[PDB]
Parts: structure tokens; C-alpha cells; sequence
């Protein structure tokens, strides 16, 4: 397996194909459990939020895990109905398209 | 008697209510209520077994607060009941 | 390293007719669907039978061509080289952006005649007058080829 | 002239108030579904009703649903995929 | 202008010596530019002037060329195949879109003849400089027909083929 970014060679049909790393990824990405986002930028993003909805507010680690965690499942759900909703039509790829279908069907937006 | 309009009589059968459970134009009409503009065809098979999953569900919590009732009646509150504990929440007729 | 490998079949099924010949030059399957696209005889462009029928000329190899006929349109496609215009009754769309039409163009465009039923309609309503019998367009070279020209009907009488 | 007068039934059936459902084959519907769970079960007025319009309002809620699933895929019929989709997205198919 | 005041009295003179199929005869107007560019070796086009001095031949819209030939020349660059190169030591590149273009190709120049309509013009340089035996071109039916296979296109003038039809063989040894 050579790759030679160089310019002899006109590169080759199968090269980790769009996809292909994806289909690679998928089995990794399913076979162990993990927090996918980053956990201090998410931290600061729940932070900021509650500051301004109340001036004065302390946190646990306990609390900010509970609400990254759901957060984080509330994606993934979502992306499983998105994609579905991509499969609808003949694409593979998820557009803003699916992601309206998706939520208006259930109870947010609408 | 032949295929379109006969002499004697036309169009449909005479037995009638044992193998019922089809209605074909009601379909349409909650589809047009549902404001589209075509049905595709092969949809009233597909609603059928919807609308027998949909009752089903809702028959057996209702059959369920029945039998609690001690009687052999269902009325509207537990119909009510069925549908507000699954989140249907049928306000309607409840006085 | 495709330039070193699987190309080792031109210097022995091109070497043959295929190269810098003086007296007739040859493609370097880079300037091949200029010869079939641009001494064209089409309206809306060439198809897939229209230039491999026009690329295959003795040099032709074809033994993976018909892929790389393909495989090199759409690279020129992505460097920006042929303008093309949709259609699914022609065969075919391929073209060069020429400079006798502009880019901006109405999609009506002309007519065309044949006049093939002119030798017919020569004998059918010869038929419903007197003088019909056997075929008489161009004499016995009417009968031999059924369409000539004045002068490429004179042309093999004269010889 | 196909599709027309679909149109025109948007404006009937959206200010009309009634049910479109047979009252008479959902009344004899009702009771085959409740007989198998348990037999000798005597039905009201109201139970009627109040059962038949929860469906009503869920097809058209459920057929509003698909489509949006129509205009999604370039299309403007109901196949069978938009409702399985929407049963699906909605939690309501499991 | 087409068929214009301008184009009424116009047509009694071309009917004289203009564009006849007969032999070879002065380019229309619109391919009397194809013609010069294809005429013209320079790599990086022809300037001004040298469009001027190729067309110049005989009979031409000498009289408004000024701004005839410049409109023209727009007119094709609106639509695209005239490409064209960039500095100011050379006038104008004007250059004929012939062989595979959007590659970079740098620095590459090597000796170059086609084959698709070249031959009927490339004739023309070997009656200007150094006679012919015909070795070269592709016969006398390549500039007195058009629309011909290779079959009526060689066969009228040598009788002697490859292996295909007779045998060329004995051509081939007497050069």
C-alpha cells in the first residue's frame, strides 16, 4: 500500500474511497462506548448559557455529564431518523432537507 | 347481465357483514384532509393494517380500565383515559 | 507509473501504425476526439458508438479504451474543456465550446429537409398517370445505386 | 384536468367538522378488535365517537406527515415508504 | 447586413472570383481567420499585424477591416475557442483552440502536423517551396472531395494497396 502524494501517478480507484474510512468508521465507532464531543468546549457552552439565563449559578461534574451525554444521545437518535430521511430519497447524504422532515414529524418545531 | 350498465341488475353483491372492513373513497377524503393532491394507489392495504394497529392499542388500555370497572360497558371516560395515558389526550366530551 | 507500465502495450500494438510518422501523424490518445468532434457532421454533438466508429483507425487499440474514452472526457470535464448540452434522444452530448454560437442561445433552432421521397413520389402519381413502368430516375445507374447527383451520375458515365 | 378538483377538496373537508369514516363498519370494527381481548363487551354512544374521531385525527395527522415526506423526495403521491418513514421518525411504529 | 442595403448590390461581384468549389478559392470571411491561424506557427498566437499581413492575400474586407476583423474577433471570444496568452511583447496571441487544452504543459514544443483538415492546406507550402511525388498527404480525393472513406479516398489515384486490397509491397520497394 503506497499512497506518493507526488506527481508520478495518477492515483488509483480504491484510495480509502469517500465512504469506505466512513464504513471502517462506523464498526469503530459502534463497537465501544465514549463521549464523541469534546467535554471542556461543551462544558463552557452550558456555562455560558445558564449565565446569562441567571446571573450567579455553581456546577458538578456529575450534572454537566448527565447534560452532555443526553445531548449527545439526542444527536445521535436524530441522525439515525436524518438518515432515514435521506434514504427517502436516491442520496446518501444528509441536507438540511431531511433534518426539517425529520424534526417536524416529532413533536419539535411543530 | 354483461360488464356495464345490465338490463337486471349491476355493480355489487348482496352478503354483507362477515367479511367487511373496507372502505376505499374514506381513505381519499383523509388523505385530501391531509391536504395532498395524489394517493399513490397501493396505500389502503397499507392504511388498514395502520388503522388496526391504532385501535388496537388503544382498545386493549380501554378494555383494560373496563375490566377494572368491574362491568361489561365502555364508555367515553375510559376511552378518554386509554388515550390520554398514551399521550393522545382526546380532550372532547368528558361532562 | 502509468506511464511506465500499462503503458508498454503502445510501443508494441500502437508502435505498429501509431507515432511521429512524416508521412501521416497519429494520436497520443490525448488529442484523439478532436479528428471525430470537430470534422462533424452532428447538431447536437457526438455519442459513444459516433466516436469510437470515428476513433477506431487501424492505430486504435481498444483493448481498455472504451474505459479510458470515459474515464479521460470526464477529466477534461473536471479541468474545464468541453461544454456539453443535455439530451437523452441523441445518443450522445459530447462537444467543444465553438465560436460561432454564443453561450447564451433559445432552444429552437432550425429545421432540416431530406428529400428522400422525391425519387419515390417521382413514380407515385406516375403510377396513377400513363407513362409508368420500370425505374427511370438516372437510366441503368438509377437501378444500380437508386440516388445519383447530375454530376455524380455524369462523372462514371463520361469514364 | 386530473388532480383539479383534489384541490378543491382541500377547501370542503378543511372547514366541514365531520368524520369521514363510515359510522357503521367502524361500529362493527370496534367490536371484532375488543371481542378477542374479551368476550360479552357492550359498547356506548359516546365510545363510538370518541374512538372513531382519535382516528380520524391521527390519519390525518399521520397523512400530513407524509407529506412532507412527498415534497422531500420530489414527489407529490403518498407511496407506502412515506408513511413507514413517518411512523418511524414519530416513535410511534416502536 | 446579411442581406441588407448594404449586402443588395453586393453579391454581382463574388458571383466573378469569389469562393467556387472548383480548385481552391478565397476563404469565406468567416474561416478566413481559422485559415490564417492554421497557417500561422507561432506557439503563442498571432499578433495584430500578423492576422493583418496572413489575411491581406488577394481579395478581403480590407476596406472596413479595421473594425470588422476587431468584432469579429470579440464576438468569437465571447463564445470561447480563440484563447489567448498574456504579456505585452507580442500584440495578441489569437490562438486556435487545436489540441488538448487546460493542461499546463510547460515549456513542452516539438515538431507538429494533424491530419483532420490540415493536409488540403499543408499541400500548398509544398507547391511554394519543394515539388511533390506524392509521399506525403493523403491524395488527390482528400482536396477534390470532402465526404469520402478511405476507400474512394485512395483508390482512384494508386492501385496498389496493403495487405487488405493487392499488395503494396511493390510501391513500398520502388519508394
Amino acid at each position: 500500500r503506497k499512497s506518493a502524494p507526488a506527481t508520478g501517478g495518477v492515483k488509483k480507484p480504491h484510495r480509502y474511497r469517500p465512504g469506505t474510512v466512513a464504513l471502517r468508521e462506523i464498526r469503530r465507532y459502534q463497537k465501544s462506548t465514549e463521549l464523541l464531543i469534546r467535554k471542556l468546549p461543551f462544558q463552557r457552552l452550558v456555562r455560558e448559557i445558564a449565565q446569562d439565563f441567571k446571573t450567579d449559578l455553581r456546577f458538578q461534574s456529575s450534572a454537566v455529564m448527565a447534560l452532555q451525554e443526553a445531548s449527545e444521545a439526542y444527536l445521535v437518535a436524530l441522525f439515525e431518523d436524518t438518515n432515514l430521511c435521506a434514504i427517502h430519497a436516491k442520496r446518501v447524504t444528509i441536507m438540511p432537507k431531511d433534518i426539517q422532515l425529520a424534526r417536524r414529524i416529532r413533536g419539535e418545531r411543530a | 347481465k354483461g360488464l356495464g350498465k345490465g338490463g337486471a341488475k349491476r355493480h355489487r353483491k348482496v352478503l354483507r357483514d362477515n367479511i367487511q372492513g373496507i372502505t376505499k373513497p374514506a381513505i381519499r377524503r383523509l388523505a385530501r384532509r391531509g391536504g395532498v393532491k395524489r394517493i399513490s394507489g397501493l396505500i389502503y392495504e397499507e392504511t388498514r393494517g395502520v388503522l388496526k394497529v391504532f385501535l388496537e392499542n388503544v382498545i386493549r388500555d380501554a378494555v383494560t380500565y373496563t375490566e377494572h370497572a368491574k362491568r361489561k360497558t365502555v364508555t367515553a371516560m375510559d376511552v378518554v383515559y386509554a388515550l390520554k395515558r398514551q399521550g393522545r389526550t382526546l380532550y372532547g366530551f368528558g361532562g | 507509473m502509468t506511464e511506465s507500465l500499462v503503458l508498454s502495450p503502445a510501443p508494441a500494438k500502437p508502435k505498429r501504425v501509431k507515432a511521429s510518422r512524416r508521412s501521416a501523424s497519429h494520436p497520443t490518445y490525448s488529442e484523439m476526439i478532436a479528428a471525430a468532434i470537430r470534422a462533424e457532421k452532428s447538431r447536437g454533438g457526438s455519442s459513444r458508438q459516433s466516436i469510437q466508429k470515428y476513433i477506431k483507425s487501424h492505430y486504435k487499440v481498444g483493448h481498455n479504451a472504451d474505459l479510458q474514452i470515459k474515464l479521460s472526457i470526464r477529466r477534461l470535464l473536471a479541468a474545464g474543456v468541453l461544454k456539453q448540452t443535455k439530451g437523452v434522444g441523441a445518443s450522445g452530448s459530447f462537444r467543444l465550446a465553438k465560436s460561432d454560437k454564443a453561450k447564451r442561445s433559445p432552444g429552437k433552432k432550425k429545421k432540416a429537409v431530406r428529400r428522400s421521397t422525391s425519387p419515390k413520389k417521382a413514380a407515385r402519381p406516375r403510377k396513377a398517370r400513363s407513362p409508368a413502368k420500370k425505374p427511370k430516375a438516372t437510366a441503368r445507374k438509377a437501378r444500380k445505386k437508386s440516388r445519383a447527383s447530375p454530376k455524380k451520375a455524369k462523372k462514371p458515365k463520361t469514364v
